[PDB]
């Protein structure tokens, strides 16, 4: 069944608007650090940027790749123009959640989740 | 004199129906039907494509001089394929009239959007994308309008919690406002109201 | 008709009172605890018993519409007092 | 354990963690970190406090509705001691001062303090005891500090034998009293150190991996009774740990050798305040002393935490000492300073 | 109009954390008739609602 | 006239009892009007009324200097008040309790407590339900 | 019908023009503002002189809740949580069992001041009268505990509110 | 003792300053903001307990959180709190401020202030009245005065 295509048509020009927008973010950690007054280094920053970008790895259709690269476009701009302030850059690090734990074992003796 | 119910105005009901069927033969492309509530409202649902030429038309028309966009919102009722429902509000001041025209789209399909005939709609499409997920095509600046920044999901759709998914705090060891996981006090009391009769008659749905 | 509790702790009218053991009590240190020291049930029990020569007698709570609904009790079940639910109110046909 | 003592929920600010502790000198820079800490895991926290209850205003948010409770306590009185360590089971002892006031001396707030609260505890039933005191706890130290902290370690283990006696090194923060001191000396034209600081040997440790430690601690069943020494990974000569403290605030380091009898008398000379003393003969024995070594006590990798590298979190304390040229400068503009491994 | 021969997933769009993803279990089911009642119109639309979660009694207020 | 405006200005100030007087309602209240005594409470609050007034400013209190057990010569709050004496000064009612005195109860409090906020009698929450789960006893004598 | 709010032109002649040319050098409307300033700093303020002095207020006002009880000392209240149910804030919880005499009464009734509207719907959903929110409204505390309210605190202060509640209900019973 | 004598009258004349010298920030969130402003008017004035709204968070005393706080605010009113110079004193006015409110159960709501700032004072309703909100600063003075940091310093 055909359906309307936001952008890129089919799987290239995903992963070329992908590229794109990983180019844009990775040439914008630098002064997001110097700017917010970040206590991050450059590494860690680029880092996270690639871990965000590869938690989505897994998708296969234009039209939600195409979507991704949407609000990562929005939340790029909101860092560039300083919308965004420390508290959510910091939001992206997960700096004060305690580490859960993943095996069964632990998972056992602290409560009753699956 | 019945002092307890509304008085019906058949002839707007009649003029209402007129105009829906004037639009629904000059608009045969889009208009896919035409209703007219029993409180006098018009309504018409049109393909999803034909927003821009519908709505130009009922803006430019001589005999629909709907000029000012009322209101602009989103309807999501998760049991259709089409979840989400598109709804513009238009008001004629020069016939004194007021119409509704309806559309559908999912997650995946965007919506031309209206700002060239309207210009409200920047701001209404903005805020119906933050809060449905919706996307418009020809937005000159489509971003976040409402939600906290870096807010992920949409609140107003009927699959997102009440009280979301993450909460704020101030966090001393970071000297920052941090977000953690949501976690209340009292948890919110959900109450099972529907009464088990059936009340009005008239709208019963066949068994199938 | 306050009690205290054997930790010496007030226990309320709902019978409510921390254990010995129970950490929730620092709460209560350098503080007081609320405790109302009327007793419905004390009270309801000290009101006295109505009589009145007819099987069916109403209860509005009495101020009428500043009471409660108004019921009837039934005065037939002569081994004891019917009492109006929402007030606790008990009546009772004469005997003897 | 009780039945309002058993976990309940995700380690959240809301949920119950079964913890009640009593922490004694929580107005301070480790007892807020730690009592941020058990707010954050929704332990029950009682906070003693002994000065006005303005200056306990920044750990009202560190606790849900009712999670903190604010007693008033004197530290001679051993009914106001009972009185807010009855009913908890865990009681933290951070008391201390680091000059000597009018009223109190190091023997009373390193011996005859943690002494009462050790025994006052042990009769309440408080099943743990965590005591701190310090890394270079020495009998015969030259400093009165550590003789007393050493003094009051022995009587703390000899009263209440199941403690939990944990020794930081020199603990950093943004409130702390290390790097702040070391980069507060700009006032003072160059910066007096004694034989340059080429004899002194230092192991600072980050104030969040202590109260990390703490808190595991409390939770480890198999640490009833011990000693833990909680150092950093690293450990830095005096003179290129002040040269690195001054590199990343961009200040001009000008070192010069000051002899130990006229930095005791300058020490003398600034103890005369009323007020917080800036520093003491103690402090300054206590800087020129360098860091022990005790390879036998358990740390921070023995608790399950890895310590913070000073490198990571100094820019976080030093960057409010630059000016308006260099407030912007990354945390990679400084190159490491150079250790003794 | 381009055509995907894939399966509809938006769960990268809609915001839901992983945990809430993957470890969730929903129960779709038509309302069974309350016995208190002979009324029967509130068995006519399906359901769907999650897996209950732990519940405990907060230590203030209860 | 000024010279009718200075006589009721030194009738005021001798309205009160004198200058000590005059001193003492000028220094604690910051008002040295003169008016009828509506009455006084139990607690040692006198009430005043003056009709020429504008609304509002027609009705006042000079509050006792000892309630209860709190010195309050200066510190002075608004909910130190009895429920009756509020009602008649907030204006609910144009009839003061002397005249119309409120129905009695046995379970109505006999002395007014104010805002006990920041004190020892604070009011502190609890539940006030008992335990939902017993849990089980083992028993005290040995086995096998 | 409609009317222009703005739409007079000034005259043209020659006193109206010199008179123009008077009021932009000599700055007559400034001077009638300046008197009009000055009028109302000969007023008489209307401040009233509080906590001395209070404003008024009326039967209906709703403050801080309160339990009533019969006078009989019975405590009104059933526990049928139709206050519950129709509250928009859910600020009130409640739980209920048999009393020792068989009386159908509450065990808990909280409510969350802090969550609380003050709209005033329990009173109007109460049968018997039980809840209401009385006349008090100076009960500013200084931590957040206090604002949570349990049964005792509400028959607290329902017996020291209720001479003044039972005259603002007398007085606007028969309006509801 | 003299010396225990002149710090209490010390602590009584700074105490009395700070009392009688009230400046809130101008800060209002939501429709709790109005009953400021009648508590402004005249017939509530605050302007002669010595109470005078001030622009800048640096020269003022005393934040009135008067409205509902959301996600998207509380980093401001959080920078806000930390450029105001202690001493500092915070009065949650309203069901918003204090907890929740009518917007307990919301995604885009921070549950009470006081999980941002510490509150001194809290002051109930919807809105609380321009009489409630002047009893609730009366009452904040009252608090000032029994602070004894002189008291304090000179046994400490
Ligand atoms: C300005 C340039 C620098 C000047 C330096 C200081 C100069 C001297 C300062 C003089 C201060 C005068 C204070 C007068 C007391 C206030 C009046 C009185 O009412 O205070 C009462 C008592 O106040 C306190 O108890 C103590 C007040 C200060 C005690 C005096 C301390 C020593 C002053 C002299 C030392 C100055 C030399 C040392 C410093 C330079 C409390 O009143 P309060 O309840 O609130 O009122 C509420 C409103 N009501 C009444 C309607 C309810
Ligand atoms: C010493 C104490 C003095 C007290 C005086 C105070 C007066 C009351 C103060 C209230 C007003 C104060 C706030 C208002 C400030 C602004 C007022 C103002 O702007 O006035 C200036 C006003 C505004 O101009 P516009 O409206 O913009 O029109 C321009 C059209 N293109 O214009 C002016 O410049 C008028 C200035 C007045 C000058 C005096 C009049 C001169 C007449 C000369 C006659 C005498 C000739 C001398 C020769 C004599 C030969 C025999
Ligand atoms: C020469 C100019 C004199 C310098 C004037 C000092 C002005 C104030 C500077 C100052 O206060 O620094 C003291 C500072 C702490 O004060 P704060 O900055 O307020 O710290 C914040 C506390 N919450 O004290 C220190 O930490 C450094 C003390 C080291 C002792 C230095 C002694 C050496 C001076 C004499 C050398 C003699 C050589 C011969
Ligand atoms: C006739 C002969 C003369 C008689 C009068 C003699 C004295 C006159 C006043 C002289 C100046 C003040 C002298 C020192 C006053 C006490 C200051 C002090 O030590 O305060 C201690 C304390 C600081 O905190 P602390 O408890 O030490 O804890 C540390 C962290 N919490 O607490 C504080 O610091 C509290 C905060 C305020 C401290 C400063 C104000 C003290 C009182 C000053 C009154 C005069 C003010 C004049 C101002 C200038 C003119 C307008
Ligand atoms: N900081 C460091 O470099 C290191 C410190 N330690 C030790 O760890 C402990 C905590 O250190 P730290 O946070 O830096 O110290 P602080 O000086 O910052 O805090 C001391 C705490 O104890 C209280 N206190 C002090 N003296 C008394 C007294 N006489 N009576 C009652 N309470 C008192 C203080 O309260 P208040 O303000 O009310 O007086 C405050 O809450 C101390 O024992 C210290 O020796 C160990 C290793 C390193
Ligand atoms: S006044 Fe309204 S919001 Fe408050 S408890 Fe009553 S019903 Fe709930
Ligand atoms: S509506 Fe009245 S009787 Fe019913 S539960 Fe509420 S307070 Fe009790
Ligand atoms: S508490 Fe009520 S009046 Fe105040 S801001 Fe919230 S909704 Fe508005
Ligand atoms: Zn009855």
């Amino acid at each position: 069944t055909s359906v309307k295509p936001i952008f890129s048509r089919d799987m290239n020009e995903a992963k070329r608007r992908v590229r794109e927008l990983y180019r844009a973010w990775y040439r914008e950690v630098p002064n997001t650090v110097h700017l917010f007054q970040l206590d991050i280094s450059v590494k860690q920053g680029r880092d996270k940027v690639r871990e965000m970008f590869m938690k989505n790895a897994h998708v296969t259709d234009p039209r939600v790749v195409d979507l991704l690269v949407i609000k990562g476009k929005m939340e790029l701009e909101e860092t560039i123009n300083v919308w965004k302030q420390r508290t959510h850059i910091m939001r992206f690090f997960h700096e004060t959640e305690a580490p859960r734990p993943t095996d069964f074992l632990s998972k056992f003796y602290v409560g009753h989740d699956p | 004199t019945r002092p307890t119910i509304r008085p019906r105005n058949d002839v707007v009901h009649k003029q209402l129906s007129a105009f829906g069927q004037y639009v629904a033969e000059i608009l045969p492309k889009y208009v896919q039907q035409v209703q007219v509530s029993c409180f006098n409202e018009l309504e018409i649902f049109i393909h999803p494509d034909g927003v821009i030429p519908v709505l130009t038309f009922l803006r430019d028309h001589t005999n629909a001089q709907f000029k000012s966009l009322a209101d602009l919102t989103a309807v999501d009722v998760p049991t259709r394929q089409n979840r989400f429902e598109i709804v513009y509000n238009l008001l004629s001041l020069r016939f004194n009239s007021r119409i509704r025209v309806k559309t559908y789209t999912d997650e995946l399909t965007p919506i031309e959007s209206s700002v060239t005939v309207y210009k409200a709609a920047n701001w209404y499409e903005r805020e119906i994308w933050d809060m449905f997920g919706v996307f418009f095509a020809n937005h000159p600046d489509l971003r976040r309008i409402l939600t906290d920044y870096g807010f992920e999901g949409h609140p107003f759709r009927k699959d997102f919690p009440l009280s979301g998914y993450v909460e704020l705090r101030y966090d001393d060891e970071v000297k920052r406002v941090v977000a953690e996981p949501v976690e209340l006090a009292q948890e919110f009391r959900k109450f099972d109201l529907n009464s088990p009769w059936e009340a009005f008659p008239a709208y019963r749905q066949p068994p199938e | 008709g306050v009690r205290t509790s054997p930790t010496g702790e007030k226990v309320t009218h709902t019978g409510q009172a921390y254990d010995d053991g129970d950490y929730r009590r620092v709460r209560f240190s350098d503080r007081q605890k609320e405790v109302n020291e009327n007793f419905a049930i004390d009270l309801i029990a000290e009101q006295p018993v109505s009589e009145v020569g007819s099987r069916v007698i109403s209860c509005d709570g009495g101020g009428g519409a500043l009471g409660h609904p108004r019921v009837y009790i039934n005065l037939d079940k002569e081994t004891k007092t019917g009492t109006c639910g929402y007030c606790g109110l008990q009546f009772r046909q004469p005997h003897h | 354990l009780h039945h309002a003592l058993i976990p309940h929920g995700k380690g959240g600010r809301s949920s119950v963690s079964g913890i009640v502790a009593t922490v004694f000198g929580a107005t301070g820079f480790l007892g807020r970190y730690v009592v941020n800490h058990l707010g954050r895991m929704g332990s029950q926290v009682i906070v003693p406090y002994r000065c006005e209850p303005y200056d306990t205003m920044h750990l009202r948010p560190m606790g849900d509705l009712g999670q903190i409770i604010f007693m008033e306590w004197n530290g001679k009185d051993k009914d106001s001691i009972r009185k807010v360590v009855e009913h908890s089971n865990v009681v933290i002892n951070l008391v201390g001062r680091e000059w000597e006031t009018k009223n109190f001396d190091f023997e009373d707030v390193f011996v005859k303090i943690p002494h009462a609260i050790a025994q006052v505890s042990k009769e309440a039933g408080v099943e743990k005891l965590i005591h701190i005191s310090h890394l270079n706890a020495d009998i015969k130290s030259p400093s009165r500090y550590l003789r007393s902290k050493a003094v009051g370690e022995k009587e703390v283990r000899a009263a209440f034998p199941e403690a939990t006696i944990i020794k930081p090194s020199d603990i950093f923060g943004r409130e702390d009293r290390f790097l702040n001191y070391f980069a507060s000396m700009r006032w003072f034209g160059g910066v007096p150190l004694i034989s340059l600081g080429k004899e002194t040997v230092k192991q600072p440790v980050y104030i969040v991996d202590v109260s990390k430690g703490i808190i595991n601690a409390i939770k480890d069943p198999d640490a009833k009774g011990k000693t833990f020494a909680f150092v950093g990974p690293n450990r830095y000569l005096l003179f290129d740990l002040v040269q690195y403290i001054f590199a990343v605030a961009y200040r001009p380091f000008l070192p010069y050798p000051l002899p130990h009898f006229a930095y005791r008398w300058v020490g003398r000379l600034f103890e005369v305040s009323p007020f917080e003393p800036w520093t003491t003969r103690d402090k300054v024995e206590r800087v020129h002393m360098s860091d022990m070594t005790l390879p036998h006590l358990p740390g921070l990798e023995d608790l399950g935490i890895q310590a913070t590298p000073l490198e990571l979190k100094a820019i976080e304390v030093l960057r409010r000492h630059r000016t308006y040229r260099w407030l912007t400068s990354e945390m990679e503009d400084v190159k490491p300073a150079k250790t003794v491994n | 109009l381009i055509a995907v021969d894939e399966k509809l997933d938006i769960t990268t769009l809609t915001g839901v954390p992983e945990e809430h993803i993957k470890t969730r279990k929903v129960r779709i089911f038509v309302p069974a008739r309350n016995n208190m009642q002979s009324g029967v119109n509130n068995t006519k639309k399906w359901k769907m609602e999650f897996d209950t979660r732990e519940r405990w009694e907060n230590p203030l207020m209860g | 006239e000024l010279v009718q405006v200075l006589r009721r200005g030194l009738q005021q100030v001798s309205g009160h009892g004198g200058l000590r007087g005059y001193l003492r309602v000028l220094f604690r209240a910051n008002d040295v009007r003169v008016g009828t005594l509506v009455g006084e409470d139990k607690y040692g609050n006198k009430y005043y009324e003056d009709n020429k007034q504008f609304f509002g400013r027609h009705r006042w209190v000079i509050y006792t200097t000892e309630m209860n057990g709190r010195d309050t010569f200066w510190d002075v709050d608004g909910s130190m008040v009895p429920p009756e004496w509020h009602r008649w000064l907030h204006c609910m009612t144009d009839d003061p309790p002397t005249t119309k005195p409120p129905t009695a109860r046995k379970y109505i409090w006999t002395n007014h407590k104010f805002n006990v906020s920041g004190t020892p009698q604070q009011y502190v929450p609890y539940s006030t339900t008992r335990k939902k789960i017993q849990e089980w006893v083992p028993p005290s004598t040995p086995y096998k | 019908t409609y009317k222009f709010v703005n739409m007079r032109e000034p005259s043209m002649d020659m006193k109206s023009v010199t008179d123009r040319a008077a009021q932009t050098l000599l700055w007559t409307e400034l001077v009638r503002g300046l008197g009009m300033t000055l009028s109302y700093l000969f007023r008489e303020p209307a401040t009233i002189n509080y906590p001395f002095e209070k404003g008024p207020l009326s039967p209906r006002f709703r403050g801080e809740h309160a339990l009533r009880r019969y006078p009989s000392g019975e405590e009104r209240c059933i526990a049928c949580k139709l206050c519950e149910a129709v509250c928009p804030a859910q600020a009130i919880t409640i739980e209920a069992e048999p009393r020792a005499d068989g009386s159908r009464r509450t065990t808990r009734y909280d409510i969350d001041m802090t969550k609380c509207i003050y709209c005033g719907f329990c009173q109007e959903a109460c049968p018997v009268d039980a809840i209401v929110e009385g006349p008090n409204f100076e009960f500013s505390t200084e931590t957040h505990e206090e604002l949570l309210y349990n049964k005792e605190k509400l028959l607290n202060n329902g017996d020291k509110w209720e001479a003044e509640i039972a005259a603002n209900i007398q007085a606007d019973y028969l309006y509801r | 003792s003299r010396g225990e004598y002149v710090v209490a009258k010390l602590d009584d004349l700074v105490n009395w300053a700070r009392r009688s010298s009230l400046w809130p920030m101008t800060f209002g969130l939501a429709c709790c903001a109005v009953e400021m402003m009648h508590m402004a008017a005249p017939r509530y004035d605050m302007d002669r307990f010595g109470v005078v709204f001030r622009a800048s968070p640096r020269q003022s005393d005393v934040m009135i959180v008067a409205g509902t706080l959301t996600n998207k605010m509380a980093p401001a009113l959080r920078k806000v709190y930390d450029q105001m110079p202690e001493p500092r004193y915070v009065v949650s006015m309203g069901s918003c401020a204090n907890g929740g409110g009518y917007y307990h159960y919301s995604y885009s709501v921070v549950r009470g202030c006081d999980r941002i700032v510490p509150v001194d004072i809290y002051v109930p309703g919807c809105p609380p009245t321009a009489e409630a909100l002047l009893y609730g600063i009366l009452q904040l003075q009252r608090k000032i005065k029994r602070e004894k940091r002189l008291r304090i310093w000179y046994r400490r």
